[PDB]
């Protein structure tokens, strides 16, 4: 095995409008992939023992990520294409040492922010919501596209 | 409280250690000597930050020369050095801990062995009334 | 008797689809415990005194666990289909060193995320939130398989 | 006086289940007793000043205890039993140096949570809810039972 | 004048329950004072201007005090009976350089809760919320009982 | 509490309040010789109306409404925490299931001062038991007549 | 207060706001001669209505609805923290028993200007007991007669 | 549990509380043999209310209006959560549509001691299906007749 | 899954809950061939109510009044995300227009049961667009005679 | 230009209650002051593009100062009368090195609180909330009174 | 490219009362542009599956900006100017190095406050909320008015 | 108000000690000296950090040189020192600590005893206006 896989190798990649291309982001410099899963609670206190029974509820995920930004790349582009019509965009989770893709998902660019500290570099967050699934490629066959 | 000088801790480890495991120390700190002794030498004194209490930390050394392995003898020593001492009224030890340099060495024609302590004494805690 | 218990030592395991195979989450390096209990408030103040009376409530548990995330371990890819199946998973912390175990429940992923820094590894966390009952294993006979 | 009270001689003290045997609990490292009281408002502007009036309200407290834990400890597997059963728990505290008590009363076992860090020690933290009075040991005569 | 007070010589003393004794609460090692008052809204947008008017509603005061706990002193023992008997306590403000009094007023004992580190002395805590005014003595004449 | 009470005022001139943990219903037994506290007693509310009869005359100078005063009538709400085996809580169910008057006083413990005492029917006795919570009743009393105002008149402190 | 008022102007031309705090209700004692401020007041209402008649005839251009105004009346409500000792509680409860008709009046206490004087009956008197609260009371006092406003009219201005 | 209780008071003199998961309905199955707890009981509702009737005489000295004790009634409201294979659902339904009377039993499955039993009938058998929550029923009965309650008469202490 | 289910039961011995995501309603197109699942569905509720006649008769010992049910009347309330073009949106108005009943079924699409069906008229068909929101719809369906229970007859359990 | 103002060169300035004299209060260490307008929503959707429309609405000021107390100097003892009476304030900013004023207006003493570390000097806090309009005297002419 | 964009390059311009000229806020020490879109939930479970679905909502922006405060700036005497007239105020964001505008919109100064400590120099922030559309520069063609 | 030089300081102390204690006590250090005597060095002066007031740190020395070993003596200045002296108008002294190295050893023919002081002046609050 790995033991390991190192975090400069874990990298965000969209597809583009017309879909043919897939732009690594960038400036990257950090990644966040949540996903969470709702509770409901089934408490009805005709059961014997003493511990509050539950079962699971929705599922839900969103992405951060976070770097350098650098505003003629043509990858950032396209984030602010899609951020001003409203469309969803495709992302990939890629894993560019491995060369294996790691989930991809339709999200929506919900929140598009940037930093511009006079001693430092113009920095810039992205928040993606995910409207529906996110594919889990490390289960599922497929999903190898880098570029 | 006022703060002990470093002289009184040395005192007052010395008559301990005289008292207790019968050893002639002195305090006076020499620098090239010969035949076996042990002489006790003062490092520093500081104070160190605890916001309840006055507490000083005094760090000072043992040098035991022999001219032979002296093995049992430097155990006594650091025992009893462990084991804490009596000082004057108003002051208390709080912990007594190694520090600094542990050295064992040949030396001239006699080995040197240093062991360097170093001791909390509290005086009064801080506190308004 | 050992007057502590080394941290290292400590470790999660949880159960595969059939249930036969023991496997430890491969890259833990932390695990929390948290078990709660509810309290009610049953103040009548035709009582002498002047304390607040209460009783207890339900009781709920939950397990935090995060470390390195390595895809391709088997372990990892058994959470993964749990929570993407929503089955519940028998989970199991036990102590290597002792080789014995200490607390077993079924639980929800009700969280799974994970991090990419970019001078770092990839690490990940998850959340398992217990239906009921947490058995304890260390005032009861029996729980003791390792692997 | 003392001028002060050292705080590693502050320990907490359980009742078996028979009461026949006060242990100390095992793993002791801190130590927290939260005494409160409400306030109730009272404000009728019909009163000259313009100072905000109140009263006395109603008392409850809590105590919290964090330490390293040993799961093979007679203290540690008497606080599970009164976890699990929902029973009310005998607890004191013991100046051991001075052989004074301090506080004694019942209580209910809230919360019983504990962690284990990857490089250090197998930590537990434990939150006893008041159910009712806390009786000051030191302005009252007796509770000395020192184990 | 005098440019400043150096914060070792203000202290919080207590009336005792008789009152014939001003106990200084010993232990004392930190001292706050909190006097709020509120602010009404009056906003009605027939005036002119731009600008969000207001005037001063209601006034509160409380005190908090935390230290070294010493269990046996006369102060410390009075605190818990008016903490446990439900009756206001007199409290003085005294600048024990100056001798001059501060602030005196009637509080109640909401918060009376102690800590005890493993490492450190067992330290204490103390909160008084404010029945009725404040008298700033600061700006009356008399209120100079010393001890 | 001294310096002439110059900042801490300790004279007691009135109460200024009277705190809800203070006022209780106490109910009369059978024989009327033990007067039960309602155990679990957590909420009161007393209700007094009187009607307003209009005698409006088409005649009368001004342009205002004429009203008098009617006729009287009172009630009693308590709601707390319900234990099945108290003494008083057996006590009120005989006296519903009877439909017999039922004597109650309102009583201050720590002014040992009656306030309110009358015959009454229980008209609703009931109670709920949520899962998580603890199981609770409510009580409604009507009262058939005067509601005698214990604050004006002399005698009725009876504790119990 | 200087600088010829350039950011401060504490100039009086009006008040601008009416501090809750300082509009008390007065009832005034069974022989009159002393105006007693209710204790522990927190709460005032005055209520002041006017009906409409419709006289909405077929024959009238436009197409609205025409009226009239109707009969006026008048209440207040008040409540606060209770106290069973005061004077002015004293004196409510003998009204209310007595069905004499109570006069009452609305006191800018800080202006020392009376707003409403007025002859009511007290419809209403209850109060409540909270286990975790302070116990309080509820007044309703129905008008009869005209609510003689004092800010148009002269005079009307004992304090207390 | 020692010290002579010095601090620790455990001495059973009452239960100064009965928690809500002790009490459970229960209703008997048609043959009558069977007593079965309605699965996934959630919240309980004993309403007991009655009437009152005016004997109000306009020759009665006082002040007051007289009243008496009318008609007595009750009702249950049972709502929790909702299984469709469970045979006390598979009971309920059968009285529904029979329109049959069942018999209903008000458990204490703590102290092992029963409350109140009667007859009555399904009034109103609902139950919601909200998309982000377990679909969750409410039952309402109507008795008709005597609700005897089990506290102050011996018997009825049958379990399941 | 094992350690001889220690701590784990894994054995299905009952649902303990059904979640509301898998209950849904469904209609009868007009050609009654095909069972369309209401789209955009986001809640449900079935009310059942049954009437009470009273016959409390004046000659009866106890004080209780007496009842015996009436009759039985059914509905349904639905209501959720609605868009234009949808086939059981299409179907909804057309009954609606038409005043033709409709045939509608209650399926627990998890289970594979049936568990309601009847016939029932569209009482209300109304729908919201809120500015900052998905525009919404409710659904109001009232029942022409029994509404069948499936989960005590057998059939009933086409499942598109 | 200057291209800065040193803080030390601003400072809080409070008018007496007959106006004739601008106290300058003593100690002073910090200063903030606070102007928020708030944002009304005039969002309806019958506007093409996608962006949420808003407007202007109400403001409001407010201003902080911390510093070393002193009870003696005229300053405090005038602070502490218009808290007491609850009397509107006249509040002045000067830069007593460029020998301009800078913002006037009312204010109400909304605190008045300090605190007594134990090695420290006995420091003050004062919150004033804004009444009216504050006079922006940078951009008015006049406003100079130096005191 | 560029691969980065120094952060002292990138400035925060107002246009004055006529428009006429393009102003640097003298001072300027930092700054943040906040991008962010509203998420709508459309979960109506009759969807197979298992992850919760979301669309796209409304689009606002403001812009955060900060540094040292010069009073007779005449920048710092329109931003005055436009914070008391509640007019909205045209801002625009320039990268001095590519000579090349980012982003510039209609806003609304919610927040005009500043805070000089004793040791350092006089500070100024601004909050500016969006009204209406913020047009992004680098997607469109113009936009390049360098003072 | 100027910061104090150390030269002051050394005045001050030496006049406290020749008054309180009739020491002579010379200013000027040397390194090569010979017969008992008492001597003053100055080690160095820093700020501290109060965001109160103006205050600084001067660390000395004291060196105590004699052929017998002297208790009293040292005993006397460290109380005499701790007990805190006067200075010129404008200054505050708050705290008097040791600090620094505290030793006691013999050279040539006479011991020495090296006692550091560390004390601490205020001057003015920083307050603006």
């Amino acid at each position: 095995a790995a033991k390991a896989v190192a975090g400069k190798d874990v990298i965000l990649a969209v597809f583009n409008a017309a879909g043919d291309k897939l732009l690594a982001v960038a400036g990257q410099q950090g990644l966040t992939v949540n996903r969470s899963k709702d509770s409901i609670e089934i408490t009805s206190k005709d059961t014997v023992g003493g511990w509050k029974s539950k079962i699971g509820g929705m599922k839900e995920w969103s992405i951060e990520n976070d770097g350098l930004y650098v505003a003629d790349a043509e990858s950032h582009k396209e984030l602010a294409k899609y951020f001003e019509s409203d469309s969803p965009v495709c992302v990939k989770i890629i894993n560019q040492a491995s060369k294996k893709g790691l989930f991809g998902g339709l999200a929506i660019v919900a929140d598009y922010s940037f930093e511009a500290p006079f001693d430092e570099a113009m920095t810039y967050s992205v928040k993606l919501d995910g409207m529906g699934a996110l594919v889990d490629l490390t289960i599922t066959e497929g999903g190898d596209q880098m570029p | 409280m006022k703060s002990l000088s470093f002289m009184r801790v040395l005192e007052a480890v010395r008559t301990m250690l005289q008292e207790k495991g019968g050893l002639d120390v002195s305090i006076v700190m020499r620098n090239q000597v010969e035949m076996p002794t042990t002489m006790i030498e003062m490092i520093d004194q500081e104070e160190e930050e605890s916001q309840t209490a006055w507490k000083e930390k005094y760090r000072f050394a043992i040098h035991h020369y022999t001219n032979e392995q002296d093995l049992a003898g430097v155990e006594k020593i650091d025992t009893l050095i462990q084991m804490g001492f009596i000082l004057p009224e108003g002051y208390k030890l709080v912990a007594v801990r190694h520090c600094g340099k542990q050295n064992l060495v040949k030396e001239n024609t006699l080995i040197h062995a240093k062991t360097s302590f170093e001791v909390s004494i509290c005086r009064e805690l801080k506190v308004k009334i």
